[PDB]
DNA sequence: GGCTATAAAAGGGCTG
DNA sequence: CAGCCCTTTTATAGCC
């Protein structure tokens, strides 16, 4: 691990990222939906053509305006990579495709602290950051101070964390809550 | 926009029974959502209901959201959701909600009496004291803890009986139900009758 | 399976 | 006519 980084000794795995990138090139989502194949475009309900690629197993939203979103990436780079795959797919159909602006804007993460949680008295503790309805979700949803992520505490022990653009966020967030989490063990 | 608001609010709170007590407070906290509101696109009528919800809760006497819908139109969704916003908005919170809340309507509503109530509201209280039932919403428990006081007295209800009522459903109260049995023993009154013992309670 | 919940971008849609 | 919603991902999990 990195006692110096991680002091909980836990390094949250990250779940998915969510980037954009800009490919400059106006897109024809009649024609790409026609060839890509690997696509899906429903001009019905969603008005972006939705490819998708095995390795790295991303989903791809593209809109006729060179705006692409990528998600499913378990990794930065990957998800930047995966970013560059459609691009040249949509190069390899006929398009302009220019890499511009390329960016990291959700890094999802989750976690297990090996221990089960008294939520309730980490609701009653933290009433101005948590929110806990049984009634409207089984976790306690946790809005931290700084870094701005969400959290979603569970009794199991399972974290997720999201909101964060920079994966040192989702780190900064855990070991900011981990000796929140410890003090409400469950006995 | 308000003054029907509140219109309306009276008519919700008449259908469920409530006095005037949280009647009024659900105007009061209504009309702050107006001043302090940042409740925009939201129903005027679902930052009622969301209020004549937070406001149940205040008073100490909540009533699920199911409860309220049946009485709303707005969405349990959307009573959910404002109901949140409300609460940032305003800057409050409230406390919670347990097994012993909605114990006393859940039972006079099923039609049972004093004892069965008692038995179930101490059922409920030691299966979490005893963690039986570890992530169950509470309402899920309560309507758990009411199917075994009352299957051990005479004045049975069924699961549908309670689910009905407690406004869960068999399945879910079937859930808790087997969980807390094998410790049903230790979760009785001690007084309690028997019109059925525990060697007999349905196993689920 | 589905729903509910959290974050995030994209552009159009529906609206209080 | 600012504001949410749709769509796609992911971890997580109780209720239907």
């Amino acid at each position: 691990v990195d006692l110096s980084k991680h002091p909980s000794g836990i390094v949250p795995t990250l779940q998915n990222i969510v980037s954009t990138v800009n490919l400059d090139c106006k897109l024809d989502l009649k024609a790409i939906a026609l060839q890509a194949r690997n696509a899906e475009y429903n001009p019905k309900r969603f008005a972006a053509v939705i490819m998708r690629i095995r390795e790295p197993k991303t989903t791809a939203l593209i809109f006729a305006s060179g705006k692409m979103v990528c998600t499913g990436a378990k990794s930065e780079d990957f998800s930047k990579m995966a970013a560059r795959k459609y691009a040249r797919i949509v190069q390899k159909l006929g398009f302009p495709a220019k890499f511009k602006d390329f960016k990291i804007q959700n890094i999802v993460g989750s976690c297990d602290v090996k221990f089960p949680i008294r939520l309730e008295g980490l609701a009653y503790s933290h009433a101005a950051f948590s929110s806990y309805e049984p009634e409207l979700f089984p976790g306690l949803i946790y809005r931290m101070k700084v870094p701005k992520i969400v959290l979603l505490i569970f009794v199991s022990g399972k974290i997720v964390i999201t909101g964060a653009k920079m994966r040192d966020e989702t780190y900064k967030a855990f070991e900011n809550i981990y000796p929140v989490l410890s003090e409400f063990r469950k006995i | 926009a308000m003054m029907n608001a509140f219109k309306e609010i009276t008519t919700m709170a008449d259908r469920i029974n409530l006095p005037r007590n949280k009647v009024d407070r659900t105007n009061n906290l209504f009309r702050q959502a107006y001043e302090q509101k940042s409740l925009k696109g939201r129903a005027n009528d679902a930052i009622a209901s969301a209020c004549l919800y937070i406001a149940c809760r205040q008073e100490g006497v909540p009533r699920t959201f199911k409860e309220i819908c049946a009485v709303s139109r707005i969405s349990k969704k959307e009573i959910g959701r404002c109901f949140k916003l409300i609460l940032k908005a305003l800057e409050t919170s409230v406390d919670l909600i347990t097994t012993g809340d909605f114990m006393s309507r859940f039972c006079s509503n099923l039609c049972l009496p004093k004892q069965v109530q008692m038995a179930a509201t101490h059922i409920a209280r030691k299966a979490v004291e005893l963690d039986l039932v570890p992530g169950r919403s509470p309402i899920s428990v309560a309507a758990a803890a009411i199917y075994m006081a009352s299957q051990a007295s005479a004045e049975k209800r069924t699961q549908k009986e309670i689910g009905d009522i407690a406004g869960v459903a068999d399945v879910t109260i079937r859930q808790s139900y087997r969980l807390i049995y094998p410790r049903a023993p230790d979760l009785f009154p001690t007084d309690f009758k028997f019109d059925t013992p525990v060697d007999k309670l349905p196993q689920l």
